[PDB]
């Protein structure tokens, strides 16, 4: 029938007293069963530990024995409660963890966090109030929110931005967080929240000169390096990847996309076109993709690729032979000896006209006019058909004529004859 | 100074008939000259006067062969000589007329600009082509419609020839979920003395920029279910939404698996947003469970929102 109530305190020495039940006059007592937790002294009822309890590790902290008497026996039912400690800290899931907010962010973005649980009684567990950042946070971009499940099953933690993030001055942070519980002498619990700010494409490439410039011999061979460009991306991965390409896609130019090298594709010629002024662009990878430009100009170089050719001009034009008649006096203008030479003065240096053979009875003579490449052919002397009926004058142009041993351009030279007949 | 070597520049209009007059070489002689009886014609390979020039050999006379046109030849040069060696060299100049309207490639262009471009941002377009020269070419642009002005300005620098190329300037701000399309004008002139014109329609559309997160219509949804509920069947079903485009703007939904609580016997629809039950409950293990639901966008990062949800579990009897 009879019924009592003990209480010890969980983490003490073995044998502690827990109670002593109220005894009968004349009797004996032993408890009814075994118990690996408990024992009673027969003769004063005296309830003691057996060894060191923990009371989070048992299944109930109520435990029920049965003490029973000697003589004519009656049982005495015993209800032990052990008593908890705040012995146990606020714990989290894990020490560390890492979230991840978007540079430019709205202010009041957030992201969920971890939270704590203690194995004591709820009255020495978790205060789920109590949740602080403590450091890392000295930027102050950074709050904590704390929603307690209206239904008193627990709580959830996030994390808030204030907005103002930006990967290219802060790429991460790293928080520490404080948790309390409700306990005799206070224990507490950390959590360190590593925040990482995930680039978005807001930087363009950007050319490392705003102006490029190359000089180019007009026969560089194909595939032969040009200029090379280069551009940066003040972002990260896919975002700061660089493509180039030329704006005029007409040229005889290439640009090799992920190098930014400029080669040649096609055979150039200054006497065609003697500079190009290009625009470069840059590209990123990034989705909103954006854009930088520069300002290529390549100049090219003429070289001594033509050779200088010489026609004669004279009156049966549709004819190859002149005609010249003996009664023509001394400085009459049979033909004239013109030059052309497609390069310009520099690669062409002197172009100089020289007879040779032909004229060995000097009956005509070449004159150099007053004006560039024209010479004069004129009759030097008294003709007459009977003695030389015909003529056959052989003449060879030379550019670069008188050059030096050792020059750096090669000179160019053609051959060309007329041939005159005398008329009576 | 010089008798013996003179020279003559002629003038002429591109664009005239075969056989208009340019000139005659007995002009650049040395005045009270007896007439030559003939002049020969000294011309550089390459220079066209053989075929677009028509040169009397023995008046001196020069017209044109054929019709010239400056965009082609502008400049013609040879020298005359007389029989006696004497020399002039002339020049013809092809004069200009503005036979060329600007042109612009298409009369309807379409430009993409991401909403909220920063502002400065640059868009060159396409000019007008106008093959005459100086001022006969294309000399200025203008914009006109909704948005010239105040978000878009045009504006041209000088590329090669001084040629003046257009861009387009961002210079407000651009958003999708506003204002998404801008039909603008764009004009261009040469400088004839009526100038000839050209005008372009130019049709902007705004790229949708995943500048909006998914959010739920409630902050905390609550159901209350029986303990004997059969699975497979539905629980609840929530709602969020997203004002992008596209993939930017499809939501999905997820349950968030590690800090529920009460976690195991639900799941959610990705696409409807319906929570149904996959498990059976226990009023007697778990009275309550708290959940978080989770909406996702389909941006290239996606975009984050999540909603709290209650589970209420009565017993059976
Ligand atoms: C006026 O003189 C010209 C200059 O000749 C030089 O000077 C004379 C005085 C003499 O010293 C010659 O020995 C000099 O070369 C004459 O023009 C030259 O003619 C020769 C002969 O044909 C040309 O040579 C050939 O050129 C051909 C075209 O370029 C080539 O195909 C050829 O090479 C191959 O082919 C032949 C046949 O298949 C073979 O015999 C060769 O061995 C080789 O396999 C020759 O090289 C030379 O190019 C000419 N030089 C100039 C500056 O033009 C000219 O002769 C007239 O024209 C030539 C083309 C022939 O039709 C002659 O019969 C013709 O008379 C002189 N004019 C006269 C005499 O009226
Ligand atoms: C949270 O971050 C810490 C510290 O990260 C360091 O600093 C960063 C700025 C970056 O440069 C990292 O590479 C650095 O390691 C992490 O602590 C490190 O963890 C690794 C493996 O766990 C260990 O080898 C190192 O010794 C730790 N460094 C220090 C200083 O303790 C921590 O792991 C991160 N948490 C998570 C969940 O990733
Ligand atoms: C049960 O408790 C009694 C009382 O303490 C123990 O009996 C004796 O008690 C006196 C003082 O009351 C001590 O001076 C003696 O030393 C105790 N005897 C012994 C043998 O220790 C009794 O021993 C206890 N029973 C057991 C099993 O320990
Ligand atoms: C969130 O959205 C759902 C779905 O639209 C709403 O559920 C509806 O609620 C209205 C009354 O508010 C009822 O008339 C409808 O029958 C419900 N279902 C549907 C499919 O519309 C819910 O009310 C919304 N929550 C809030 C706070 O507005
Ligand atoms: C949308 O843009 C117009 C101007 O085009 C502006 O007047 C209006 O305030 C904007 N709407 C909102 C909701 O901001
Ligand atoms: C008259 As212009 C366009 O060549 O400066
Ligand atoms: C896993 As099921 C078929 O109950 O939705
Ligand atoms: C459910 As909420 C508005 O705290 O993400
Ligand atoms: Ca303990
Ligand atoms: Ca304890
Ligand atoms: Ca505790
Ligand atoms: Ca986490
Ligand atoms: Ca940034
Ligand atoms: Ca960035
Ligand atoms: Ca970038
Ligand atoms: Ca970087
Ligand atoms: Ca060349
Ligand atoms: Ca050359
Ligand atoms: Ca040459
Ligand atoms: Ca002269
Ligand atoms: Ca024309
Ligand atoms: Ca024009
Ligand atoms: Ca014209
Ligand atoms: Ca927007
Ligand atoms: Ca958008
Ligand atoms: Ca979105
Ligand atoms: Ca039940």
């Amino acid at each position: 029938e009879p019924r009592q109530v003990f209480q010890v305190l969980e983490e003490q020495p073995p044998g502690t007293l827990v109670g002593t039940i109220q005894t009968r006059p004349g009797f004996t007592y032993r408890l009814s069963e075994s118990h690996a937790l408990f024992a009673i002294n027969s003769s004063t009822g005296a309830l003691y530990t057996t060894s060191t309890i923990d009371r989070e590790s048992l299944p109930s902290d109520v435990i029920n024995l049965v003490v029973l008497s000697s003589a004519p026996t009656y049982p005495t039912e015993v209800r032990v409660l052990v008593r908890d400690l705040n012995d146990n800290a606020p714990v989290f899931p894990d020490p560390s963890i890492v979230v991840t907010f978007k540079e430019d962010s709205s202010s009041g973005r957030q992201v969920i966090l971890d939270t704590a649980t203690d194995s004591d009684i709820g009255s020495n567990g978790v205060d789920h109030r109590s949740y602080r950042i403590i450091r890392g946070n000295e930027a102050g971009r950074f709050r904590l929110d704390i929603t307690l499940n209206p239904s008193g099953e627990g709580a959830f933690l996030h994390l808030v931005s204030k907005g103002g993030l930006d990967r290219e001055v802060t790429p991460q942070y790293q928080l520490l967080v404080e948790v309390e519980d409700k306990g005799e002498p206070k224990r507490r619990g950390y959590l360190q929240v590593n925040v990482t700010v995930q680039d978005i494409n807001d930087n363009p490439p950007v050319f490392g000169s705003s102006h490029y410039q190359a000089g180019v011999p007009e026969d560089a061979v194909v595939g032969s390096s040009v200029l090379q460009v280069a551009a940066a991306d003040a972002d990260e991965g896919t975002n700061a990847d660089i493509r180039y390409r030329l704006q005029d896609e007409g040229t005889p130019f290439q640009m090799d996309p992920e190098t930014g090298l400029i080669t040649v594709r096609e055979p150039l010629d200054f006497e065609a076109r003697r500079q190009y002024s290009l625009t470069v662009q840059a590209m990123d990878r990034g989705v909103p993709s954006l854009t930088g430009r520069a300002e290529a100009l390549i100049q090219l170089l003429d070289v001594n690729d033509n050779d200088p050719v010489v026609k004669f001009r004279y009156f049966p034009a549709t004819s190859r032979y002149a005609s010249v008649d003996e009664n023509a006096q001394v400085g009459t203008v049979v033909a004239l000896l013109t030059v052309t030479d497609a390069d310009s003065p520099a690669a062409n240096g002197n172009i100089s006209v020289q007879i040779l053979g032909g004229n060995e009875q000097r009956h005509f003579e070449v004159q150099s006019s007053k004006v560039p490449n024209l010479s004069l052919i004129k009759v030097a002397s008294a003709l007459d058909r009977e003695r030389i009926p015909s003529y056959n004058l052989t003449v060879s142009v030379s550019d670069n004529y008188g050059a030096p041993p050792g020059a750096a351009v090669q000179a160019r030279s053609s051959v060309a004859s007329l041939v005159i007949f005398v008329n009576d | 100074a010089d008798p013996q070597a003179g020279s003559l520049d002629l003038q002429i209009d591109e664009e005239q008939p075969a056989g208009t007059l340019i000139g005659d070489i007995s002009a650049g002689l040395p005045a009270g000259t007896a007439a030559p009886l003939m002049y020969f014609i000294s011309a550089q390979e390459g220079s066209g006067v053989g075929t677009d020039l028509a040169i009397d050999e023995h008046s001196g006379v020069v017209r044109t062969a054929r019709v010239l046109d400056r965009e082609q030849r502008d400049r013609y040069r040879f020298t005359a000589v007389t029989p006696d060696g004497a020399t002039v060299e002339v020049t013809v100049r092809v004069a200009d007329i503005n036979d060329h309207a600007p042109a612009f490639p298409q009369a309807r262009a379409a430009l993409q600009v991401p909403e909220h471009t920063a502002f400065g941002t640059r868009y060159p377009l396409e000019p007008a082509r106008d093959a005459d020269a100086g001022r006969l070419g294309t000399q200025g642009y203008a914009l006109s419609g909704d948005g010239a002005g105040e978000t878009f300005r045009l504006e041209t620098r000088p590329g090669p020839d001084g040629t003046p190329v257009p861009e387009l300037v961002v210079t407000g701000e651009l958003d999708r979920e506003n204002r998404s399309h801008y039909m603008l004008q764009l004009e261009a002139y040469d400088g004839g003395s009526p100038p000839r014109r050209a005008q372009a329609l130019l049709d902007v559309t705004l790229l949708d920029i995943n500048d909006h997160a998914p959010a739920f219509n409630q902050s905390r949804y609550h159901a209350v279910v029986s303990e004997s509920l059969a699975p497979g069947s539905p629980v609840l079903q929530v709602f969020a939404s997203d004002a992008d485009a596209g993939v930017n703007g499809a939501v999905t939904y997820e349950i968030n698996r590690r800090q529920s609580e009460g976690d195991g016997p639900f799941s959610i629809d990705a696409h409807t947003g319906l929570l149904q039950l996959e498990r059976p409950l226990d009023f007697e293990q778990r009275r309550v469970h708290e959940l978080v639901v989770q909406a996702r966008d389909g941006g290239a990062h996606p975009e984050l929102g999540s909603a709290f949800v209650t589970v209420h579990v009565r017993d059976a009897n």
